[PDB]
């Protein structure tokens, strides 16, 4: 299960879990997580143990052994654990909660709570970390984006549409970039300042687009620096290009017809190495591997009972 | 049609189209509902731009402005339409501009064919009428018939101007004649149609009137006078009141009714239109449009010039209006003293008046303009003084001084707090304060003598002053001294606050507090037994002390009813709480406490009384069984608690736990066997009572004869819940029932102070026209306080929460109660446990698969007919947004389906449960609720199709006005009981001083009022607020995170 040179994990509210291989359609492994829906479900960089998010816990599955119960159960924290990211060296852990705080976590150490906290007002819907491993950009619901810098402890906010919930918030690997989206469905792209060496790093205003009549989602951009995604409850995820940042995909799970039950939202996706296919998490309990250039549906995971409102793949050598 | 509304709208929930929307506005027409037809045209236009007319829309919406916008639209970019003609004309005749109608039906005489050249000449009638060219007039004149009214009507306008008068009166008792049958047919039509053809007789009896006035002189005055009346008398909207007078002015110019013109012009600009205002003034006036502005304006009719200049201040430019109005002022004066010669009395008098209102005016022209500091204070204070010179009766002009004393102390005093937030100052403070308060009491007091019967904002002011700073001795002279003047009814309005207060420290105050209430204690004792009986009960000592100490002033008089009043109540707060129930409680506390907390003290604490309960003995028969059955078990728990109190050893006190363990599960299998209760057992006095002169809780008011309890009914209804109340009825000397909930631990006073406001707020709809007319109000319910935690509520017949009316559904046509629950989870297991957009994709989940049709469904199978069914809806949606708005204001929180109930024969709406205030119930911490007050789609659908913009939204700006109008008054009554001594305590549960968190809570109030509550920034009108609220409560993110309890998807 983690032997496979694809990691790819489905979770939902079924209670499970699923690692799948994907090439093929056919399940790998189940786990079960009781008790909790996972909020969110990301792969560690060294491929050793995954990582998810639900209500008051944060549980950590081993990938090299097959088929055990969770490693690393963290709680104490209270509401939700809405969002997870990892360190390159894989020793800390970031976390954004309900509980109106970001945190850093120690892996290596047993210690129940948490090594560092940020604390804003509202709760944080998104954490996501910079490339230079420095610096923490924290989304939360009051419309703030916080920039946390790791050494000098000092925070930076930003807020480019008021009152209106920013959801997700991702940064490329090549760090020339940070897009953000709401629950306006709006989606906000500004260039980054490369004075990341004396702890500068400037934000600097480039594009808004009107992406989504409904809320967005998510928004992850593939490592090619090429390709920017955004998922929404329109039951969509566009595929936009970074140079005219006009629409070059739009995958859509519409009911192809106009009285159909809302079929359910893509809630997460994730590039694959190449930069060639995506991957999509829908409501319908199903995960989709999509060709980022055609637009045809490549293969369909069903695993579960219930929804899915998870995503983690992952390519490293 | 109350009937046809029904198949059309839900045939339009079928589908929605525009064939649907013209056939709605119509039946909203002749069923003659203004309002709604709006809602109709808001959604239509929200989603359809297909149009295919926005003109006959607006014209039938009575908005003729964009009418005619729209309709100069529609002509420009088509061809020349001879009926697009006609509807763009009629947008002009009712707007009363005759100069562009002339022209614009001479500019094309060829495009009229004899069908809309018939209709073309009534409406040039009128146009060529405005001119004065009645030549105009009479050759489109004989263009129309002499069969139809208006024709022989005209010919009657004519015969009046060439002055022939035999012609004129038979052609008018023809007219008569003609519109005759019509009126007829009218029959659903009654303060209705009526009114469509009371302006075509009003228009005949005036010509009547013509031809006399004209024919002699002498009536002259007493004409003037029926049109003064009758213009007071059915008002209307200014364009039928454009035709309404110049018929009238056939023959008398402007000069002589001049009053007319000028409260009808008043009209026209509390309407809404300045410019047409404008234009009258200067017909009146004599003079001056605005070409020279330099010039000071002409005082030749002091009246006009002054309407003039608050007409000037409705406009853009009020300083023109500020110094213009000080040059006036100044000029009046002179006019005044030098040019009276002592023959005249009466101009003396009217021209005075006038000037009160001219400093009135100045005064809050320097507030709007500049603010309070330190400059403004004295010259308002002049102005208003002055105001209260000329006019000494003006409850206007002594209310404004008052008020603005107040406010001055309010500004030093506030000015102190922020010179103390970063020795002389504290004297400086001290004399300055005085000379500032004194007035501000003499002025409120005085202005309240004038009052009778509202008295209310100006008397909690003077008790706000006499509590705040009141031990000083001028503030003691002037209380004392406005206390003899004053009548004595003024104070039971005020009596709640006033006993909230009596445990007061300063000596000073707590005297004429005692006084007051004793004098009061003279006359009408009905009023102050309750509440004084249930503080001669209390745990401060001084508050029942110097409270038996009345209680004794009152017994010299009134002593059979002071005793029988302590008796009853005392009865009362007995059969309120049985004894096993208090142990029930008392235990569970105390176990609760030693074993969860590990608190010995608490539960000792919490014991004690309880067994002084059983000390003093039972009196009755239920009492008395309790102790037979387990009063050995519990003095035996007792002796061991005593054991543990002797020795030290815990194991002496699990043994006493052991026996209370054993009476407590003993009980608690007889909790829910009580459905009922007999006085007989329970409190056989209260069974012996028989035609007492103790007049029935709550029904003393000042005006009527006494109603007084004759008996109590002997069973008492406990209903089933987790306070476990009791149904009580009483039987009066009127004849009729009287029913009140009993209700064990709740504290009735923040409840009995929200109904003070209410019966406030009440009056306040009372004063406006608007709301008047709509019949808007909130239902409102007597509270009687027993004790702290007893209580009497009035019962309210016919009325059904909304959660069990729910039910109801719900098992009758056999779909789950919890269904949608039931599928939240089904979906979503954890679901209070998932993210706002989880949380909202499952909401709409249930929504979309679930019809909220049920309120509207059963209503409609409620009502014995169609006719009632549509009564009912309306007086909902019209109680509801009462107390919507009101309730925002007030800030109620947390109301579940059975939080409210339903009138099922008015249909009207009752909130209950308003220990929930402010924006407490927004803080607390597990559940905070995102919602002024639910929208939630079920009661959304209630009303009329998409019933959002209708009725609904346009009264929610119709309450909003009145409150920012009256808010001082608001502010005042809030601010009462918010820093109120004994309730200050439920500002201190957002846990799970107190004085800067309530005004916290008047500011934000005061922002509410002034429309900052949303933006600090901007000042919101009622329109867009209102807007802002609406799209609050509607967010499915703020619906999704709810209570689950609550019931946010019903
Ligand atoms: C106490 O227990 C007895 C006293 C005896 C003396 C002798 C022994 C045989 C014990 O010492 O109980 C005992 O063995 C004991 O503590 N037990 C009982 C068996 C389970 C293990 C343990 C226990 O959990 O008790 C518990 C232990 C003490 C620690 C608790 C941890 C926190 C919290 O739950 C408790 O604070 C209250 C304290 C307490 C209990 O479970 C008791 C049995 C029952 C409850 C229903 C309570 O939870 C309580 O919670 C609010 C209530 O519901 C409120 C009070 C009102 C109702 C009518 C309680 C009625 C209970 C009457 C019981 C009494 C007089």
């Amino acid at each position: 299960v983690g032997s496979d040179p694809v990691i790819l994990a489905t979770a939902g509210y079924d209670h499970t879990v699923r690692f799948w291989q994907a090439h093929s359609g056919i399940c790998t492994r189940t786990v079960q997580h009781q008790d909790s829906q996972v909020n969110a479900l990301e792969v560690t960089p060294d491929r050793s143990m995954i990582a998810a998010a639900g209500y008051q816990h944060i549980r950590m599955y081993d990938l090299n052994s097959n088929n055990p119960n969770p490693i690393i159960s963290y709680d104490g924290v209270n509401k939700n654990i809405a969002s997870v990211g990892f360190h390159e060296d894989g020793r800390w852990m970031y976390t954004g909660g309900e509980d109106c705080t970001a945190r850093i976590w120690d892996l290596r150490s047993r210690n129940l709570q948490c090594q560092r906290i940020f604390q804003v007002n509202a709760p944080i819907n998104c954490v996501c970390l910079h490339p230079n491993q420095a610096e923490l950009i924290v989304g939360d619901q009051s419309g703030a984006i916080h920039i946390w810098d790791l050494k000098t402890d000092h925070n930076e906010q930003l807020i480019p549409e008021p009152e209106v919930s920013i959801t997700s918030a991702h940064i490329d690997p090549d760090a020339s970039y940070m897009a953000a989206v709401n629950s306006t469905g709006n989606c906000y792209v500004w260039n980054l300042t490369g004075g990341i060496g004396d702890e500068v790093t400037q934000l600097i205003p480039k594009t808004k687009i009107p992406a989504h009549t409904r809320y967005a989602l998510q928004c992850r951009f593939s490592p090619d620096s090429t390709l920017l995604a955004t998922c929404s409850a329109d039951q969509t995820c566009k595929i936009w290009r970074t140079s005219n940042f006009s629409l070059m995909t739009e995958l859509s799970i519409k009911s192809g017809n106009p009285g159909e039950s809302s079929r359910g939202w893509m809630w997460g996706c994730a590039f694959s190495g190449d930069s060639q296919y995506i991957v999509t998490a829908s409501s319908d309990n199903l995960a989709r591997l999509w060709c980022v250039e055609t637009g045809e549906i490549k293969r369909e995971y069903g695993g579960h009972q219930k929804a899915v409102v998870c995503l983690a793949f992952n390519d490293s050598v | 049609y109350a009937k046809a509304l029904h198949y059309k709208e839900l045939e339009f929930q079928k589908g929605p189209t525009p064939a649907i929307l013209e056939s709605l506005i119509s039946i909203n027409n002749k069923l003659q509902q203004p309002e709604a037809a709006a809602g109709v045209l808001e959604y239509a236009m929200k989603h359809f731009g297909e149009l295919e007319i926005q003109a006959t829309w607006y014209e039938k919406l009575h908005e003729w402005e964009d009418a005619l916008v729209a309709y100069d639209k529609k002509m420009d970019t088509n061809k020349d339409d001879p009926e697009l003609m006609l509807g763009r004309m009629r947008c002009l005749e009712a707007l009363g501009e005759w100069g562009q109608l002339h022209q614009q039906c001479c500019e094309k005489w060829t495009l009229v064919n004899d069908e809309t050249q018939a209709k073309m000449a009534r409406m040039a009638a009128a146009a060529a009428w405005g001119l004065g060219q009645w030549d105009s007039m009479e050759e489109y004149t004989c263009m129309i018939p002499r069969d139809t009214h208006d024709g022989a009507f005209y010919r009657a306008v004519l015969a009046l101007h060439q002055d022939l008068f035999s012609l004129a009166q038979q052609c008018i008792d023809k007219a008569r004649d003609l519109l005759d049958a019509e009126l007829t047919a009218m029959a659903g039509e009654s303060y209705s149609r009526a009114y469509g053809a009371m302006v075509s007789c009003h228009m005949l009896s005036e010509l009547e009137e013509v031809i006399q006035y004209k024919l002699v002189p002498e009536r002259r005055e007493i004409i003037r006078q029926i049109w003064w009346e009758r213009l007071q008398g059915c008002q209307r909207i200014v364009e039928d009141w454009q035709k309404i007078l110049m018929v009238r002015s056939l023959v008398v110019s402007p000069h002589e009714d001049m009053r007319t013109w000028l409260k009808y012009a008043s009209l026209c600009g509390k309407s809404g239109r300045l410019a047409l205002a404008h234009k009258t003034l200067v017909l009146l006036l004599g003079v001056d449009p605005s070409r020279q502005l330099d010039h000071p304006l002409p005082t030749v009719h002091p009246q006009v010039t002054y309407a003039y200049m608050k007409n000037m201040w409705k406009s853009a430019r009020k300083i023109d209006a500020f110094q213009h109005m000080q040059h006036f002022v100044q000029t009046m004066q002179q006019q005044a003293q030098h040019a009276i010669a002592t023959e005249d009395q009466q101009h003396k008098q009217e021209l005075h008046k006038l000037m009160a209102r001219c400093f009135l005016k100045l005064g809050e022209w320097q507030l709007n303009l500049q603010g309070i500091n330190e400059s403004t204070i004295p010259k308002v204070l002049q102005y208003y003084s002055a105001a209260t010179e000329h006019d000494r009766s003006w409850y206007k002009a002594w209310h404004a001084w008052a008020v603005m004393n107040f406010e001055a102390v309010l500004h030093y005093k506030h000015q102190n707090q922020a010179r103390d937030e970063k020795k002389k100052v504290t004297e400086d403070l001290s004399k300055t304060l005085l000379m500032y308060t004194v007035p501000a009491v003499q002025g409120f007091f005085r202005s309240i003598s004038l009052s009778r019967g509202n008295n209310l904002q100006d008397t909690l002011r003077v008790l706000t002053l006499w509590f705040d700073y009141g031990h000083w001795p001028d503030v003691n002279e002037a209380l004392v001294e406005g206390v003899k003047a004053i009548q004595i009814d003024t104070w039971l309005q005020v009596i709640p606050q006033l006993i909230a207060r009596i445990d007061t420290p300063r000596p000073l105050v707590g005297r004429l507090i005692h006084q007051l209430l004793t004098d009061i204690g003279r006359y009408h004792p009905q009023a102050l037994i309750y509440p004084l009986t249930v503080a001669s009960k209390s745990t401060t000592t001084a508050r029942h002390n110097a409270a038996n100490k009345i209680l004794k002033n009152m017994c010299e008089h009134s002593n059979t009813l002071v005793q029988q009043a302590m008796m009853v109540s005392e009865e009362l707060i007995r059969v309120a709480i049985l004894w096993h129930e208090m142990w029930h409680e008392g235990l569970e506390e105390a176990s609760r406490l030693y074993f969860g907390e590990r608190n010995v003290k608490g539960m000792f604490e919490v014991l004690e009384p309880l067994h002084a309960m059983m000390e003093r003995g039972p009196q009755t028969l239920k009492e008395t069984s309790f102790n037979q059955a387990y009063g050995r078990d519990l003095m035996e728990a007792q002796e061991w608690c005593r054991k543990y109190m002797k020795s030290g050893n815990v194991k002496d006190l699990t043994q006493a736990w052991d026996l209370y363990y054993h009476v407590f599960r003993r009980i608690s299998k007889q909790l829910p066997q009580l459905t009922s209760l007999e006085l007989q057992y329970v409190s056989p006095k209260l069974l012996m009572c028989r035609d007492l002169e103790l007049a029935v809780p709550g029904t003393y008011d000042p005006n009527q004869p006494i109603i007084r309890i004759q008996s109590i009914a002997p069973s008492l209804q406990v209903i089933t819940s987790k306070q476990r109340p009791r149904k009580l009825t009483l039987m009066g000397s009127n004849g009729h029932e009287f029913v009140f909930l009993l209700k064990g631990h709740e504290d009735l006073r923040q409840d009995e102070r929200v109904m003070q406001l209410f019966g406030l707020v009440n009056t306040l709809l009372a004063n406006d026209p608007t709301s008047l007319r709509k019949n808007l109000s909130i239902q409102r319910y007597a509270v009687i306080p027993l004790s702290t935690n007893s209580g009497l509520i009035g019962w309210v017949p016919h009325c059904d929460t909304l959660h069990a009316l729910i039910r109801d559904y719900r098992e009758k046509k056999k779909i789950l109660l919890n269904i949608e629950h039931r599928i939240m989870l089904r979906m979503a297991p954890d679901y209070d446990h998932l993210t706002l957009m989880q949380k909202v994709e499952v909401f709409e989940h249930a929504v979309n698969n679930t019809a909220g049709d049920d309120l509207a469904k059963l209503l409609w199978l409620k009502s014995p007919s169609s006719e009632v069914w549509f009564d009912r809806r309306t007086n909902y949606t019209r109680s509801l947004a009462v107390m919507s708005m009101v309730g925002y204001i007030l800030g109620l929180g947390d109301r579940h389906p059975s939080n409210l109930m339903l009138d099922r024969l008015s249909g009207k709406i009752l909130h209950i449960d308003f220990g929930d205030c402010f924006e407490v119930a927004m803080t607390r911490e597990k559940f905070p609720e995102k919602i002024p007050f639910r929208l939630t789609r079920m009661l959304t659908n209630a009303m009329e199709v998409t019933g959002l913009d209708g009725n609904y939204r346009i009264t929610c700006h119709t309450v909003m006005e009145v409150l920012r109008e009256h808010k001082d008054s608001v502010m005042a009554v809030l601010e009462a009981f918010v820093y109120d001594p004994l309730l200050n305590w439920r500002l201190m549960d957002t846990n799970t001083a107190l004085n800067k968190k309530a005004i916290q809570i008047i500011n934000r109030v005061r922002d509410k009022l002034t429309g900052r509550d949303f933006s600090h920034d901007d000042t919101l009108d009622v329109p867009t607020q209102v807007e802002l609220l609406i799209k609050q409560a509607t967010s499915h993110e703020n619906l999704c995170q709810c209570y689950i309890g609550w019931c946010p998807f019903w």
